[PDB]
């Protein structure tokens, strides 16, 4: 297990970790989170009481080194940083817990939400999307804009997914106009996951860490490429059983996890029913169209 | 974006633009089969492409020979329409290519916008407008060919016959709507008007016939007259 010391909470915020969240006052004697477990990847986000506008946050493995949070005046943010001195770091993290100024990261032990949620998602993916190499952790907030969002403005700040377009050339083969455009097999299989991905591991950590963007901050090319990445699936033919398996499990417990109070501003009407309706996957994904009719059969 | 009332004028610009229509590609007839069943036959079809400022009509007919074996065939015949459509600007000069194609139904956009994505700088485009062209097979010489065709075939037409030389694309353009709409509300009425006077001919190389300006304006008021009074028999006014 795990720790990320914070020097101190001089502004009221609101913190998360993974799908955990609980509130700071401005100068409560806070001084980190304890016990995360090793594994996963792993968000720590902030979201200041006097500007909700702007939720921001740290992409990060404990694995990958010793990080802790300290407050920027300047900057006016929470921000992650590396202590390169280990020693230092023990120590410092010792005195934190010997006083208790550290939450416990809450994990129920019946309970495998989080992996379930980052299964496919690995750190290395995650900084070839999120460019800043100089870092092990990526920031990413609410307002950042993906790629293919600038073709439609500062690149170093955008999200790199991989860009998804059904009417374009990449997608449709010459002389297969309504063939690939009705049936997405082709630039599924071949185009995406034999070509860009190499494997479907690598396409559902894209996906799994687009619906998190999404969820945790409100970004919105991220909540694009989320359902631009299911409906490639849903109106393909011809997908790996395996595949379909899988998809339903990691939407299921999206969905489940989705705060209900956000399913209208994250929950796309027109692919959801297509998917579950229409597509050529609408029979193919029983617990994803069981619980969202379930939960969600407004949408519907 | 889509084309209606406000921007009608720009159809007679200097911006190479055409219409295509697909309402006369796929054509059936719904008949009983002997076991009491129902069952279509296809029958030949067109597309129809026309340059409204210059009145050039590219008929596609599209033979039934193309329907073989092939199911869904009211989806394929859009994205057959949308592959002759891209066939015909490929096989224009780069500076008799459109700059925008009108389709008349908003179904034709993705199937052309896919078969076009070679040509990012053509717009393709809805309308608001309710244009007749699916009455093109009410001109004696359209139907004509395509009924006789045993091959797929491409046949052009001037739909304006000579008539720019004496009047401008916009009122050419309202003269063929006008007809048009008229031969679509009461397409008996509209040919009896059209031909009753048996000294007025249509010329081998023409659709409609040779009326003088004069003669123009009494056929527009005739047709005008249709296309209320027809209105009026099947709605009580
Ligand atoms: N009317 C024509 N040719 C010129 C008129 C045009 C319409 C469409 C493009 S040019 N007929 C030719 C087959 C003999």
């Amino acid at each position: 297990m795990n720790t990320v010391p914070f020097t101190s909470a001089p502004i009221e915020v609101t913190i998360g970790i993974d799908q955990y969240s609980f509130n700071v006052k401005e100068n409560q004697p806070f001084h980190g989170i304890k016990d995360i477990p090793i594994g996963h990847v792993h968000v720590i986000h902030f979201q200041h009481a006097d500007n909700s506008s702007m939720r921001y946050g740290y992409w990060f493995d404990c694995r990958m080194g010793n990080f802790y949070i300290q407050y920027d005046p300047k900057d006016g943010l929470y921000k992650m940083m590396e202590e390169r001195d280990g020693a230092k770091f023990e120590n410092i993290v010792h005195n934190f817990k010997e006083r208790q100024m550290m939450v416990s990261y809450p994990k129920i032990d019946e309970d495998d939400t989080w992996y379930n949620l980052t299964e496919f998602v690995q750190m290395d993916k995650i900084r070839k999307i999120v460019r800043k190499d100089e870092n092990q952790f990526s920031y990413v907030d609410s307002s950042m804009t993906t790629v293919q969002e600038n073709e439609l403005s500062d690149p170093a700040h955008s999200l790199n997914y991989t860009v998804i377009n059904f009417k374009s050339r990449e997608a449709i083969r010459p002389g297969h106009e309504m063939e690939d455009f009705l049936d997405k097999s082709y630039y599924l299989n071949t185009v995406m996951l034999q070509g860009i991905f190499k494997n479907s591991s690598n396409y559902f950590g894209e996906l799994q860490f687009a619906f998190l963007n999404a969820m945790f901050f409100g970004n919105y090319g991220s909540s694009l490429q989320w359902h631009a990445m299911i409906e490639l699936i849903c109106s393909s033919a011809t997908v790996p059983k395996h595949m379909l398996d899988k998809l339903d499990e990691i939407l299921y417990y999206q969905i489940k996890t989705l705060p209900e109070q956000y399913s209208d501003i994250l929950l796309n009407e027109r692919v959801w029913n297509i998917c579950l309706y229409s597509s050529f996957q609408k029979n193919s994904l029983h617990n994803t169209e069981k619980i969202m009719e379930n939960k969600y059969p407004e949408l519907l | 974006g889509a084309m209606n009332s406000s921007n009608y004028a720009e159809l007679f610009n200097n911006d190479i633009k055409l219409f295509v229509d697909d309402t006369n590609v796929y054509r059936v007839t719904v008949h009983k089969t002997f076991e009491g069943n129902v069952a279509t036959k296809a029958i030949n079809g067109c597309i129809f492409t026309l340059n409204p400022k210059t009145g050039h009509l590219f008929l596609k007919i599209i033979h039934t020979s193309v329907w073989a074996g092939q199911k869904r065939l009211s989806q394929l015949a859009k994205w057959k329409t949308a592959e002759e459509v891209s066939a015909l600007v490929r096989s224009l000069p780069k500076e008799e290519q459109p700059k925008q194609i009108i389709v008349t139904r908003k179904a034709m956009l993705d199937p052309l916008e896919v078969h076009m994505l070679d040509f990012p700088n053509i717009a393709i485009r809805p309308t608001e407008l309710r244009l007749p062209f699916s009455a093109a097979m009410s001109i004696d010489k359209l139907s004509d060919v395509v009924m006789k065709a045993t091959e797929p075939q491409m046949v052009l037409f001037n739909i304006y016959d000579d008539w720019l030389d004496r009047i401008s694309s916009y009122t050419a353009f309202s003269r063929l709507t006008l007809l048009l709409r008229a031969l679509k509300t009461n397409e008996e009425s509209a040919k009896m008007i059209l031909l009753s006077d048996p000294t007025i001919t249509i010329k081998s190389y023409h659709l409609w016939p040779s009326f003088t300006d004069e003669q123009w304006i009494t056929i527009e008021s005739q047709m005008r007259d249709l296309i209320l009074t027809e209105y009026g028999r099947k709605y009580n006014v």
